């Protein structure tokens, strides 16, 4: 899943 | 071209449910804010009802508003 960190 | 969000003007001291946690508006713990693969809103795993105790391993994730 994507997180704000990886986005 | 900034700020990236016109609702809060990227003010890190302001809560924002548009570019930060869509539930609480909090910017803390970005590594725990899941991004919806449909609407691209962010959700702290701990703000979800029920809360998730960890970030899901599945590649895609859809928020409560998108299914
Ligand atoms: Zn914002
Ligand atoms: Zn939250
Ligand atoms: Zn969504
Ligand atoms: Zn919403």
């Amino acid at each position: 899943a994507r997180t704000k960190q990886t986005a | 071209s900034g700020p990236s969000c016109k609702h809060c003007k990227d003010d890190v001291n302001r809560l924002c449910r548009v570019c930060a946690c869509h539930l609480c508006g909090g910017r803390q713990d970005p590594d725990k804010q899941l991004m919806c693969d449909e609407c691209d809103m962010a959700f702290h795993i701990y703000c979800l009802d029920p809360p998730l105790s960890s970030v899901p391993s599945e590649d895609e994730w859809y928020c409560p508003e998108c299914r």
